């Protein structure tokens, strides 16, 4: 539960470096150019691919 | 575009359950009224009545 505790707090204070008003939000990112399959497929999830 | 339909689409539809809620709010005060309204209707022309009962009483008394 240490762990499961770190990754809500690690997540949470995170949320906050986003930006948004009401009906939306954006956020950016880096990523290293051999993490695209792995970030692409879990982003392939969401609702209408967003 | 595709993620503008999707935001517009669903929280429009959230504004319109909001709409729906008012409607009924709206539905719910008018209802009362009414009932109030009839009911004092019913009991003016229940005074009119006991009225004219006790003026034809005086008639027949004189």
């Amino acid at each position: 539960l240490w762990t499961r505790a770190q990754d809500e707090v690690a997540r949470l204070k995170a949320l906050e470096e986003l930006a948004s008003g009401r009906f939306g939000f954006a956020l950016l990112g880096y990523v290293p150019v051999k993490a695209k399959p792995k970030v692409e497929e879990a982003l392939a999830r969401h609702k209408e691919s967003v | 575009s595709k993620l503008e339909a999707i935001l517009s689409q669903e929280v429009e539809a959230e504004i319109q359950a909001l709409l729906q809620e008012a409607e009924a709010k709206a539905e719910a005060v008018k209802r009362e009224a009414e009932e109030k309204a009839k009911a004092l209707l019913q009991a003016r022309e229940r005074a009119l009545e006991a009225q004219y009962r006790a003026a034809l009483r005086r008639a027949e008394s004189a």
